[PDB]
C-alpha cells in the first residue's frame, strides 16, 4: 500500500458489467456515477490503482 | 440518521409520484429472494 501499482486504461472497450455482476468481491462501490451507466459512458482516459 | 432518501429504483418517478416501498432492490444479474451483495435496502441516510 505504500507503493501501489497504477494501470492506465485507454484505446479500448470497457465492460464494467464483468465487475459489477460478479460475486467475486467482498465490496463493490461507485461514486458520482451509477455502475450500470459505465457500460454507456466513454472517457478520454481511465486509471486503475 | 432520522432523515432518509431512496438511492435506487427499477424506474424513474412520474410527476408528483410518491413511493414508500421498503422492498429490496436488485442491483445486478443476481436473484435476491427479497433478502446482501447486489441486493440492497433502497432507503439510505445523509447522517447530517
Amino acid at each position: 500500500v505504500y507503493a501501489w501499482n497504477r494501470k492506465r486504461i485507454s484505446n479500448c472497450v470497457a465492460d464494467y458489467s464483468v465487475l459489477y455482476n460478479s460475486a467475486s468481491f467482498s465490496t463493490f462501490k461507485c461514486y458520482g456515477v451509477s455502475p450500470t451507466k459505465l457500460n454507456d459512458l466513454c472517457f478520454t482516459n481511465v486509471y486503475a490503482d | 440518521y432520522n432523515y432518509l432518501f431512496r438511492l435506487f429504483r427499477k424506474s424513474n418517478l412520474k410527476p408528483f409520484e410518491r413511493d414508500i416501498s421498503t422492498e429490496i432492490y436488485q442491483a445486478g444479474s443476481t436473484p435476491c429472494n427479497g433478502v446482501g451483495f447486489n441486493c440492497y435496502f433502497p432507503l439510505q441516510s445523509y447522517g447530517f
